RNA sequence: GUAAAUUUAACUGUUAGUCCAAAGAGGAACAGCUCUUUGGACACUAGGAAAAAACCUUGUAGAGAGAGUAAAAAAUUUAACA
RNA sequence: CUGAACUCCUCACACCCAAUUGGACCAAUCUAUCACCCUAUAGAAGAACUAAUGUUAGUAUAAGUAACAUGAAAACAUUCUC
RNA sequence: CUCUUACUUUUAACCAGUGAAAUUGACCUGCCCGUGAAGAGGCGGGCAUAACACAGCAAGACGAGAAGACCCUAUGGAGCUUU
RNA sequence: CUCGAUGUUGGAUCAGGACAUCCCGAUGGUGCAGCCGCUAUUAAAGGUUCGUUUGUUCAACGAUUAAAGUCCUACGUGAUCUGAGUUCAGACCGGAGUAAUCCAGGUCGGUUUCUAUCUACUUUCAAAUUCCUCCCUGUACGAAAGGACAAGAGAAAUAAGGCCUACUUCACAAAGCGCCUUCCCCCGUAAAUGAUAUCAUCUCAACUUAGUAUUAUACCCACACCCACCCAAGAACAGGGUUUGU
């Protein structure tokens, strides 16, 4: 019975582990977990926690590029919040449409 | 169970599929009975199915020993040396055709818990993370509150 | 892989020779420390307020009555100083404490019954082993050079001291003799319950509080009696007449030092500092040193006139 | 608490203890050597030493004859005390007996001891002997002694 | 510099650290000020010990923690340092620490009367 | 008061096999220089003590054949003589106990 | 100290429950949905 | 808008109820109290309210080292006066 | 932003309620006929035990615990003590 | 009894020999507060914590023992009395 | 919740805890002159008697005390005790009933088992509390009667921890009826300077004082001669001594 119920905990504890490793890799670049995940979705980059945590360990130069992208998209959001719509959208804030 | 059983890491036999694919199934030994209701499905597999199965798999040597027996079995031997014995007792032809084909597809490695669903010998390409990966260097490599030229 | 003692392989002729040999060496080692002021002593500072000097290690002889000039009777305890020396000195820094420690030993014992590490410590010190070694906390201005002998005139009459020693061992005892419990009555139906503790705790807690008074081993621990004055000092035998009783049995080693009680604070202004040196004394002391209110045996009979 | 208690608690009481010690002493005077438990012998050894002191006082001393009459149940041994044992230790002032420990007996594995009167007519016990003077250690000490004696005379 | 920590509010007086010796009447309660004067590293040590996971590894993490009341540090521990973490709180400046430029940069807001004694 | 639960063999092995329960090796054993048998340093040799008791018993059986009854102890000293020995100069006026046996080598005539 | 008599969340003397900020927002989010449901059920 | 309903044939078990909301009775506008009614939950799973049968979220079943969500954290600091 | 067994994703799907009820399979044993290193189709029945202070037997725990025993020396003749 | 004390014997503890009984779901068998079938070694939050024998104690294990003898129920029994 | 048992009065023993304080401490108010009191704030370190009748808890009474506190702990504590009471089987009195028998009734009598498996505990090492006496003093106060505080000194009781010179029980020793020692504090308020509010105002204004201890210091602190023997050490183990191992 423990082995049958442990298949829900394994999946849960994995995602908890990934998030802890992403949080740690984002603080090295002066970012917080919500600002990385939330702003990578705004750049249409659909990378899950498992892959992100693997990149922070084995591809550090790629994870800093992803953090700089999230920080760039985050700063464009603030700039747009100061304007009233007149200023155009940012370069990395554009959205590719699929019909 | 995992704690009550052994485990292994995902692997292959002689880096199979890297340069070429080599079928690991090396030998098949059937033991059917001329008489016996248990072997009815095995006899019909030897009349129409086994001959066409050997044409497709020329690297597998198939032995059919018809002798008195109450439980017919098929023994599969693989290149790595593993031997898997299975029973075709009171099984239809369709059930024995999917089983034999399963044996041909397998590698011989023990069917036990696999720790990771992936394996790579070169996991990193930019450098495995270490504490000093994202740390900046200081002038003259000094340490916190270290008097230089004292 | 079998243990051995000092006279296991010796013959009938060598046993007396070895005994006398090591006996004569102890005599020479003890008779070579009687001149500490000529053997390059350390500086002798004067007494300053807030200073703490060394104590002694004496042997409890027994008890004796003592009468004063008012007629009242006092009982005293005889503490004999025998083979007391300073073993080593540790500075405040190396002491890991506010004060500085001075080590003192007493009562020469046999060298055949001590540990090698202890024997070599005395070998370089030029002294025979000691039975008991006690540590005294002193000030920097009271340090004494190791190997210096110590005598009973280190204390004076009219001075209060603190005596520490192990108490008499009474073994495993019940609560009536160990803690003063009343017990249970003898008759009126009592069933096999006359010297038992009774209830040990309440039912609610479901346990017994730490520190609960139960039967166990009593005595054979260190206890200190504060506020004991010196009535008399004998210099011929190095004996200290202390007021009242002291912990421990007869012929036991006791630790003596100035009293810590606030009432007797800064009363060592007229006392020897750091210690009494007979070798350099400009004049020898009398046989015995009495207190003002003590009536000596030779003195005439008391008369309330 | 037993501080200072010198006498043991054996038998069925104080009187039975004296009666046990008396039967061992009486047998020791008849045979001059006996084997018994170690504790019971160590407790009787003192009485065997002081019994000889009463035999040196003479058979004319009433007090000495009243002790032997009580401590010797067999009355043929009383003349042997005054006429045989006491004269034997006339020159000696002490150490009339020797006590030695022997292997524990089989029945109850009790600690045993043999006690005898020195000067008896019985085969000598295998007494323990100290190492010879000709051994390595004793020869190294004999040489040290000579020098210390030779230097002192100088 | 664990002796120069700063508490917010009135926590030096209000905050209490409670313990028990196990014996009857052995329940003690001291304030943060009383504890700080008696042990200048207890407050920081007790705050960290309460933040670590409640497991056996915690006592091992506490051996790797080194606290010093003053700015003095042993040579050995000072030779194996790598990085200095930034202070979380920004220490505000006293009015005697401002330069004459910032004082003159901040404008005066009101015009006091000339006949006021102050 | 009765046991609330059954104690396991794991708990019981730790109590039974505690070093305090185990037998301690003895280092006071040595060989007897006379017979070569083993002995303790503070205890007499069982073998040599046994041969003294066999001979002592034989001598005590001869003493009984001379007294010929109880309450018949002598008022003189006693001497043991063996085949090939005669009363010595100091063994005059004593009770000689004749033994039909060669004098033991360990038994030295005094 | 701090006993709630009986069972916590039943009876006369209960353990007090306080409304957090997200609990308010969660309820308001539901209301905005159902308010727009009233609009489409009106034509 | 939905897919159930009635009849016929043949049977067993259940018939010693708990809290929550609401309308009331009794008691003392006490009870984790007692008695009716309407509905819910529990006596089946999971998540949350600290631990939690009765409150909130959520139900149809497996494997996954994928993802989006539901409910879900407590706020507050006080008395001058002609 | 975190957050379920809710929902989506890859593949699969009869595969989470007490009492009660319906259905699909089956171990071993005997018989008929097969089979012939241990099976098949059927027919039968003393047909399946983690629990009844269950029955009998074995062995643990308590526990090597509680408790039990021989007057002394010696020549084993005898004597001594009580 | 105030108010206990000392000694002796038995018991006792240690060595040797012989060797029971009730009891026992499994146990790797801690403390505080809180919770809960309303009184927790086992749940929550905290604190404590190398391993191990022997001798003592009796606060708890709602400790062991006897399917409560008080109380109520059973269309369960029996003894006695009687208009 | 517990009837395949959670043993129920009071007392003995040992007490743990709360403060809503009986005494002792520090303060405010008084219809507080003083001596005694009433009232409120703060304080739980320490302490809180012996007896006659009653099973009693309570209560009454006698003699005392600085005071003879209120409560909780399964109306604390029966695998520690007690069984007088209550509460079986016997019996009497009164009453009820035809009787059997029964009663808030009263009365005499009536068996209190357990070899500790587990948890817990078995030296919280060491600062002490109070009364009385003398003196201040017949002083302050007060019409009179009456009658202090502080300082100082001395002598005791209890408690804790030790000891055997004598006394006593005793006698190589253990004991008390005997002797010796015993050291800090706590906070309620009362007052200065001085703003908000140019007086004033002790200030959850900045601040000063009565007014504070890292409770002080003390104790402990070495280590394979160790087979054996002795011991003021001890259940065993351990410990001390053997330069007293015929
Ligand atoms: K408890
Ligand atoms: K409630
Ligand atoms: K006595
Ligand atoms: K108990
Ligand atoms: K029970
Ligand atoms: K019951
Ligand atoms: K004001
Ligand atoms: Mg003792
Ligand atoms: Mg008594
Ligand atoms: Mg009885
Ligand atoms: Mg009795
Ligand atoms: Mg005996
Ligand atoms: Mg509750
Ligand atoms: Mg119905
Ligand atoms: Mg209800
Ligand atoms: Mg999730
Ligand atoms: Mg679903
Ligand atoms: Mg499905
Ligand atoms: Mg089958
Ligand atoms: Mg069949
Ligand atoms: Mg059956
Ligand atoms: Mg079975
Ligand atoms: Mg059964
Ligand atoms: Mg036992
Ligand atoms: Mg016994
Ligand atoms: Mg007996
Ligand atoms: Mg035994
Ligand atoms: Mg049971
Ligand atoms: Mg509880
Ligand atoms: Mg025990
Ligand atoms: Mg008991
Ligand atoms: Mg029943
Ligand atoms: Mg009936
Ligand atoms: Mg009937
Ligand atoms: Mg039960
Ligand atoms: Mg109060
Ligand atoms: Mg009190
Ligand atoms: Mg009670
Ligand atoms: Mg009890
Ligand atoms: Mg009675
Ligand atoms: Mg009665
Ligand atoms: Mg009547
Ligand atoms: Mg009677
Ligand atoms: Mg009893
Ligand atoms: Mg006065
Ligand atoms: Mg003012
Ligand atoms: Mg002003
Ligand atoms: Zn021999």
């Amino acid at each position: 019975v423990k082995c049958t119920k442990a298949r829900y905990l394994k999946k849960k504890n994995m995602r908890t582990l990934w998030i802890n490793r992403i949080t740690a890799a984002s603080q090295e670049h002066g970012l917080k977990y919500p600002a990385l995940i939330g702003n990578l979705v705004k750049c249409q980059v659909e990378l899950n926690r498992k892959v992100l945590a693997d990149l922070a360990i084995y591809e550090p130069k790629t994870f800093k590029s992803l953090a700089a992208l999230a920080s760039r998209r985050r700063h464009e959001g603030f700039a747009a919040a100061l304007g009233d719509g007149k200023e155009p959208e940012g370069i990395f804030s554009r959205v590719v449409q699929y019909h | 169970t995992a704690r009550g059983t052994p485990s292994r890491f995902l692997a292959s036999v002689l880096h199979n599929g890297l340069g070429r694919y080599v079928q690991q199934l090396q030998r098949l030994s059937f033991s059917v009975s001329r008489d016996g209701a248990s072997s009815r499905g095995a006899r019909e597999f030897v009349e129409r199915e086994v001959i066409d199965f050997a044409r497709r798999n020329p690297g597998v040597v198939i032995y059919v020993n018809s002798r008195p027996c109450c439980v017919p079995r098929v023994v599969a031997e693989y290149l790595n040396g593993a031997v898997r014995e299975e029973s075709i007792h009171c099984k239809s032809v369709e059930e024995i055709s999917t089983l034999v084909q399963k044996l041909a597809d397998q590698s011989g490695l023990d069917v036990i818990r696999i720790r990771k669903p992936f394996h790579t010998d070169n996991p990193s390409i930019q450098g495995q993370w270490h504490p000093f990966t994202n740390k900046p260097t200081t002038f003259r490599g000094l340490r916190p509150r270290e008097v230089q030229d004292p | 892989k079998s243990g051995t003692w000092w006279d296991e392989h010796l013959s009938e002729e060598n046993v007396p020779f070895i005994k006398q040999l090591v006996s004569d060496e102890d005599k020479a080692q003890l008779a070579s420390k009687l001149c500490p002021l000529k053997d390059e002593p350390w500086p002798i500072h004067p007494w300053e307020p807030g200073s703490f000097r060394v104590g002694l290690i004496a042997l409890k002889l027994g008890m004796m009555p003592l009468w004063t000039k008012d007629g009242q009777k006092h009982v005293v305890t005889l503490l004999q100083v025998q083979d007391c020396h300073v073993l080593k000195y540790t500075s405040k820094e190396n002491c890991n404490g506010k004060m500085a420690t001075l080590s003192v030993g007493g009562k020469t014992v046999s060298r055949f019954r001590k540990a090698t590490s202890i024997l070599e410590f005395y070998r370089e010190l030029g002294l025979p082993p000691k039975q008991t070694v006690k540590i005294f906390n002193i000030t920097d201005n009271a340090a004494i050079k190791p190997g210096t002998p110590l005598y009973a005139a280190h204390f004076r009459p009219g001075q209060y001291v603190d005596v520490t020693a192990k108490t008499i061992g009474k073994g495993f005892q019940g609560v009536m003799k160990r803690w003063g419990f009343k017990g249970q009555p003898a008759t009126h139906g009592q069933t096999k319950t006359h010297r038992r503790p009774g209830a040990v705790a309440t039912g609610d807690i479901g346990r017994v509080w730490p520190g609960t008074k139960m039967p166990g081993k009593m005595g054979n621990i260190y206890r200190t009696e504060y506020g004991l004055k010196v009535w008399r000092i004998n210099t011929k035998h190095n004996i200290i007449y202390v007021n009242g009783s002291v912990p421990g049995h007869k012929n036991c080693l006791v630790k003596v030092k100035d009293s810590k009680l606030p009432a007797y604070k800064d009363l060592g202004k007229n006392l020897p500092f750091p210690t009494y040196f007979p070798d350099g004394d400009e004049e020898e002391l009398p046989e015995d040193l009495y207190d003002e209110n003590v009536c000596q045996p030779g003195a005439p009979s008391i008369t309330f006139a | 608490i037993s501080h200072g208690r010198v006498f043991r608690r054996m038998g069925l009481g104080p009187e039975s203890r004296i009666h046990l010690l008396r039967n061992l002493l009486t047998g020791l005077v008849r045979h001059e050597r006996i084997e018994a438990p170690w504790a019971r012998v160590d407790e009787m050894r003192g009485y065997a030493e002081k019994l000889i002191d009463y035999g040196k006082l003479g058979d004319t001393n009433e007090r000495a004859m009243r002790m032997a009459d009580f401590w010797l149940t067999e009355k043929d041994l009383i003349p042997k005390l005054f006429q045989v044992l006491a004269p034997r230790y006339k020159d000696q002032t002490g150490g009339y007996t020797r006590m030695l420990q022997i292997p524990n007996r089989s029945l109850d594995r009790a600690k045993m001891a043999v006690i005898e009167y020195k000067g008896n007519c019985l085969p000598p016990l295998p007494l323990p002997r100290r190492d010879s003077h000709l051994t390595l250690l004793n020869q190294l000490l004999q040489g040290l002694r000579q020098d210390l004696r030779q230097s002192q005379e100088a | 510099n664990t002796r120069h920590i700063a508490f917010s509010g009135n926590k030096w007086e209000q905050k209490v650290y409670s313990s028990h010796t196990g014996y009857p009447g052995g329940f003690r309660q001291v304030t943060a000020a009383q504890l700080h004067l008696r042990d200048p590293v207890a407050i920081v040590k007790l705050a960290i010990y309460g933040m670590l996971p409640k497991n056996l590894h915690r006592r091992t993490m506490m051996e790797r923690l080194h606290l010093f009341p003053d700015e003095y540090i042993p040579e050995d521990i000072l030779k194996n340092l790598v990085e200095e973490l930034p202070q979380p709180r920004k220490i505000p400046k006293r009015l005697d620490e401002y330069t004459q430029e910032e004082i003159d940069a901040f404008p005066r807001l009101w015009t006091p009367p000339e006949d006021y004694r102050l | 008061a009765a046991p609330k639960n059954r104690r396991t063999i794991e708990v019981n092995r730790c109590r039974r096999r505690n070093p305090q329960k185990l037998i301690k090796v003895k280092n006071n054993i040595d060989v007897c220089p006379e017979c070569g048998h083993l002995k303790q340093k503070h205890v007499l040799c069982a073998y040599c003590y046994e041969k003294v008791c066999k001979e002592t018993a034989e001598i005590r059986r001869q003493i009984g054949k001379q007294e010929g009854g109880p309450f018949k102890a002598p008022t003189i000293e006693t001497v043991v003589l063996y085949t090939g020995e005669t009363p010595s100069e100091q063994d005059q006026g004593k009770r000689i106990i004749e033994r039909d046996r060669k004098r033991p080598s360990w038994f030295t005539q005094n | 100290r701090g006993r709630i008599p009986g069972r916590q969340w039943i009876g006369k003397h209960r353990r007090p429950r306080f409304v957090s900020l997200r609990a308010k927002q969660n309820m308001i989010r539901r209301l905005e949905i159902e308010a727009e449901n009233h609009y489409w059920l009106s034509m």
